RNA sequence: ACGAGACUCUGGCAUGCUAACUAGUUACGCGACCCCGGUCGGCGUAACUUCUUAGAGGGACAAGUGGCGUUCAGCCACCCGAGAUUGAGCAAUAACAGGUCUGUGAUGCCCUUAGAUGUCCGGGGCUGCACGCGCGCUACACUGACUGGCUCAGCGUGUGCCUACCCUACGCCGGCAGGCGCGGGUAACCCGUUGAACCCCAUUCGUGAUGGGGAUCGGGGAUUGCAAUUAUUC
């Protein structure tokens, strides 16, 4: 048996955004197709469905570190803010992007609100992801 | 200067001389594919994934930055 | 450009000519006779004094020194 | 596929301008004026049209349909924050211009702003910096 | 049994990596996850040095858990590295024989002298009138 | 004309203009009788060996 | 294995120098065999501690030039690392080998000086080092405003400066530094 | 406290405090031979002594 | 029972006589001691322009003022405390007595 | 006698010493999950100080060896070792018509002192644009840009005597800037395990002033402020 720790994320977000076109329960807005993702970028993404891809990606950084509120989120997708002839400084990520998918992964039981604040993966929600963690582990097999 | 005017698709004239000439260059890479039959980096790309398919090329080692092709088996 | 001093070359001298007995030849034991018989402010000047003396005496056994 | 189609349109005339066909569909119809990299995109979501596709092997039966979404975005559901005219002066319609209304609509507010005397008005009269740059050491070139 | 447990610390620039031996099965891991799925791939051989160099068979009986805090990312590689062949020289005098042990650090020292000793280098602190330690703002004649 | 072998035995000094060259006392890997000078650019060590692409050049000593 | 190394998947042995002048400050062999060419460094801090660099890593570092690429290790790693298949599946011949080869046919053999210019041979070292810096700035002005990536630029002129093509950056200009050394002597 | 300011404050508050008596002095007992104060804490008590060459005048 | 003293100085030595003067006085008391918890120092800088005016090459300072601060805390009632508080206090030395 | 050096601080080495419920590790006992074991910044304890913090010490001296040198001062090389030149602060005699009276309740002299060169209020200006020069920032791309994904820092600072003004977690609303609620932190406690960029992985582009570059400029939306037009910033 395996967890999600032995497996390379890289191959492990898409393998659990697979998990969330079987299930198509995430709740999800319709300015989804027309925003862009930060101030700091200044196209949308390119994969259409990115809401399934980075919804599987906030719940894996809810794994390995809980309690982390939408504050948080958009420090973890912040990046580089390229102020065209100005030098460049880091920049947050947008809060509403980050808001909904963890308002998603408590519509359909996957987190919940830890105390203190922020936002831990119940004991069901970890149970499955090491079901997306142990096939893809077979799949290197 | 002289601008470099590449074929963005394949005219079956070109795409004859692709599933003929290119199996056999030692190197296969996007670069020289595209200088040789004076076409996209684009269609270049997407002209080595059916070949892959088509099981004609053998990818060597393929990255973000750089993807490389060579003949397939000799024998 | 390790060149001692004269207040290093100085004070070597001076403990040499009255406690020629005491002191050694290898560099630790007379680096520890130093500190109780010359009271020295720092650790440096403590090694760079010891330092010397341990070098004069190679110097006396081969003969006298002026 | 890779092969080459039928059908071309290598420059589609479209809103009197001409546009590539050798270029990506996302990028071809930034050459019109008031439609850039990111309005394109809403617009080419909006029609459910595929983005891997030159501009020059879609059909041109839903190429107006792309059109109606550019003179008329209300009614696609497009947010009004994506207008390059929002709130008009005179209409106060919340309207996207189309490289043709766009540098009308262009000195129409130039010259609304003569006819006043505004300051910000006269600064385009004279061919200086408007938005308030120091004009002392910058700014040569068309000045001989 | 007995708890044959060593805790060995590996630095770097500013990245400290202390690796944590005990009686196990040959195990190795770093903040949880193994050794080889680690970030950059690039340095993949690096960390792969104690372990290549030596076999095996000298970590079959010995399991090793690495904590990583601070420096940057390369930095870390390289503490990892010369964490853990601290870590299981450090084994192999507490608890065996050091005719062992000498046998073992001569092929790393021969290797790259790195993998037992640190690099005491550090960033220089910055002097006022120029961008870094050493270089100056362009002076201007007239 | 053949090119030869040199073998360095000892340094002499620095020299050139920016004191950019070194002077050398090599000797030649084929024959260790006849012994030249010869000044050299880049970082010489004592011991390694130099490509002549002619012996007959003789570098006045300093 | 306390055995072998292989350069990530290249092998460092039956690579023979054959110019006999620079099999003492090229280590590439028996004790300098490294699966990656990146390693910790102070081979800049006494004068010819250079030499114990293994080649790759000091083609490694000749990489990072001109601004935006300095400090980017992990990229040139990444570039000459792809280099060697492509020059092993356009030669067939071991990357070792031919890297070798070029760097002793692009290494110049006099050089002229300010001492009326007077004609001077060069050091082994600086020879090597004036061989890996031609070979480098010979792909970088391929690869610049050009299609053909970083990797295979590098690749073909040290194909081409192996065997001396005559079209390599790096033999173009060694001879001619061997030529204006021919002139004032 | 009152307000609580922060160890770092405080310790640059007294820094002033010791500073101003200092110059007032100098301004003033001069004359007398002023040569420096000196804080002595205790609690709910501050003694600050006046070392002068007159202690008298 | 459990009070927490903190001393915080400017001087270091100052402060580790008093440090270890408590010391002194709680051995004395045969009680169970805290150990003189070492909290991380810390420094205040300022850099300035060494010119009055703005001429001369420009040059700077490292005004600086290390802070130190430890911490003891001990299991005793409050009248055990205040007598030994008030024997042998260096004027340097700032000392915050919790009694919770 | 001063200056140099010494000295002060800093950097690196001490599984030795002193200590830690505002720092942690390691075990134990539960909890979660996957097939005895594995993972957890999930939860509480007993030992310990490797990791953290900072005190006291120790440590390096050209000390050893081999060459060179009057064999003196020393130099080179090597062994051993965490170092066989870390970085900065301080810094003499004499001097300059160097700068500063726009730092000062440091100041001589001179000028002004009520219709004021005093003080305050309103508005403007210090930014004004044929041109020249100095310090810089962003770039000219493919060793790149774009879009995702992944994964790591260390310096600091933070609620004010006058002072009316802090740093922010978390939850909601909004594309965004931001707004509305609730709490923490006078701070090794909370921001904060400071999930920083670069880099790394994977798409798209394809040598085209191009998805390089973002100057100029239009329209709209916020925030600070008594007040933004000569666009405060966003």
């Amino acid at each position: 048996g395996v967890t999600v720790k032995d497996v390379n994320q890289q191959e492990f977000v898409r393998a659990l955004a697979a998990f969330l076109k079987k299930s198509g329960k995430l709740k999800v807005p319709e300015w989804v197709d027309t925003v862009k993702l930060a101030k700091h970028k200044e196209l949308a993404p390119y994969d259409e469905n990115w809401f399934y891809t980075r919804a599987a990606s906030t719940a894996r950084h809810l794994y390995l570190r809980g309690g982390a509120g939408v504050g948080s989120m958009t420090k973890i997708y912040g990046g580089r803010q390229r102020n065209g002839v100005m030098p460049s400084h880091f920049s947050r990520g947008s809060k509403s992007v980050a808001r909904r998918v963890l308002q998603a992964l408590e519509g359909l039981k996957m987190v919940e609100k830890d105390q203190d604040g922020g936002r831990k993966l119940t004991p069901q929600g970890q149970r499955d992801l090491d079901r997306i963690a142990g096939q893809v582990a077979a799949a290197k097999k | 200067r002289d601008k470099l005017n590449n074929l963005v698709l394949f005219d079956k004239a070109t795409y004859d001389k692709l599933c003929k000439e290119v199996p056999n260059y030692k190197l296969i890479t996007p670069a020289v594919v595209s200088e040789r039959l004076k076409i996209r980096g684009s269609l270049a790309r997407a002209a080595l994934q059916e070949l892959l398919s088509k099981g004609l090329i053998k990818l060597v080692s393929k990255h973000r930055a750089q993807v490389i092709y060579t003949r397939n088996t000799k024998g | 450009g390790r060149v001692r001093t004269k207040t290093v070359k100085k004070a070597a001298r001076v403990i040499i000519e009255k406690y020629y007995t005491r002191l050694g030849n290898d560099f630790h034991t007379n680096k520890r006779v130093c500190e109780e018989i010359a009271i020295i402010p720092s650790k440096k000047l403590r090694n760079k004094i010891a330092g010397y003396v341990t070098h004069l005496m190679k110097r006396i056994q081969r003969g006298p020194v002026r | 596929s890779l092969v080459i189609p039928e059908k071309f349109q290598h420059i589609l005339r479209v809103l009197n301008t001409n546009i590539d066909g050798r270029r990506k569909i996302a990028f071809a119809i930034t050459a019109i004026k008031g439609v850039g990299r990111r309005y394109a995109h809403v617009v080419l979501r909006k029609a459910d049209i595929d983005l891997t596709k030159r501009a020059g092997e879609l059909t041109e039966d839903e190429v107006e349909r792309v059109i109606t979404i550019m003179q008329n975005p209300r009614q696609y559901k497009i947010p009004d924050w994506f207008l390059n005219r929002q709130k008009d002066v005179k209409d106060g319609k919340y309207s996207q211009v189309l490289a043709n209304g766009l540098d009308n609509k262009l000195r129409e507010d130039l010259e609304r702003l003569k006819k006043i005397r505004a300051h910000r008005g006269l600064r385009h009269f004279w061919g200086l910096r408007v938005r308030g740059q120091h004009t002392k050491t910058t700014g040569r070139r068309g000045r001989t | 049994g007995p708890l044959q447990s060593v805790q060995v610390f590996g630095r770097k620039k500013t990245a400290t990596a202390v690796a944590h031996c005990k009686r196990g099965n040959g195990l190795i891991k770093v903040n949880g996850r193994p050794l080889e799925m680690i970030e950059p791939r690039t340095l993949q051989y690096k960390l792969l040095e104690p372990v290549l160099l030596l076999g095996k068979e000298r970590f079959a009986g010995v399991d090793i858990r690495v904590r990583v805090k601070g420096g940057g990312h390369v930095a870390q590689i390289y503490a990892i590295r010369q964490s853990i062949s601290k870590a299981l020289v450090a084994y192999y005098q507490k608890y065996v024989d050091e005719a062992s042990k000498k046998e073992i650090k001569d092929i790393l020292i021969q290797y790259d002298r790195t993998l037992l000793v640190a690099d005491p280098r550090r960033c220089e602190s910055k002097k006022f009138g120029g961008p870094g330690a050493r270089a100056r703002y362009q002076k201007s004649y007239r | 004309q053949p090119i030869k072998l040199a073998r360095v035995t000892k340094v002499l000094g620095r020299t050139g203009s920016q004191g950019q060259c070194t002077q050398v006392r090599v000797e030649f890997m084929d024959d260790t009788s006849r012994s030249i000078i010869r000044n050299v650019k880049g970082p010489v060590r004592e011991g390694d060996v130099l490509t002549l692409l002619e012996s007959e050049r003789e570098a006045r000593r300093l | 294995t306390p055995d072998i190394k292989l350069f990530g998947k290249w092998s460092t042995d039956d690579v023979q120098i054959n110019d006999i002048s620079l099999q003492d400050y090229i280590a590439v062999k028996e004790k300098y065999a490294k699966y990656l060419p990146h390693s910790a460094g102070r081979y800049a801090a006494k004068r010819f501690r250079k030499a114990q660099c293994p080649i790759v890593e000091r083609l490694t570092n000749s990489m990072m030039m001109h601004g935006r690429n300095n400090g980017k290790k992990l990229m040139t790693v990444r570039i000459v690392k792809h280099a060697f298949e492509i020059i092993h599946l356009l030669t067939g011949e071991n990357p070792l080998q031919v890297l070798v080869n070029a760097i002793i046919n692009s290494g110049p053999r006099e050089d002229s000086t300010r001492i009326r210019r007077q004609a001077v041979d060069v050091s082994p070292l600086r020879r090597v080092n004036q061989a890996i810096w031609l070979l480098c700035t010979g792909a970088r002005e391929a690869a610049f405003r050009n299609i053909k990536t970083i990797a295979e630029c590098l690749a073909d002129e040290l194909i081409n400066a192996a065997k001396g093509s005559s079209n390599s950056y790096a033999i173009k200009k060694k001879d001619e530094l061997e030529r204006v050394a021919k002139s004032n002597r | 406290m009152a307000v609580q300011i922060s160890k770092k404050r405080k310790f640059v508050a007294d820094g002033i405090f010791k500073a101003e008596l200092n110059e007032f002095l100098t301004r003033e007992l001069a004359e007398d031979g002023y040569s420096g104060v000196e804080v002595r804490v205790t609690p709910t008590r501050t003694e600050i002594i006046i070392l002068a060459t007159r202690t008298q005048n | 029972h459990r009070i927490r003293i903190t001393l915080t100085s400017r001087n270091v030595k100052s402060l580790e006589k008093v440090c270890a003067d408590l010391i002194r006085g709680a051995k004395e008391k045969n009680l169970k001691v805290k150990g003189p918890v070492r909290m991380p120092t810390k420094t205040l800088r300022i850099t300035t322009r060494k010119t009055p005016c703005g001429e001369g090459s420009k040059t700077w300072d490292r005004f600086q003022m290390r802070i130190h601060k430890r911490l003891i805390d001990l299991h005793s009632p409050s009248e055990i405390v205040k007598q030994i508080t008030s024997i042998s206090i260096e004027p340097g030395v700032e000392v915050e007595v919790t009694i919770a």
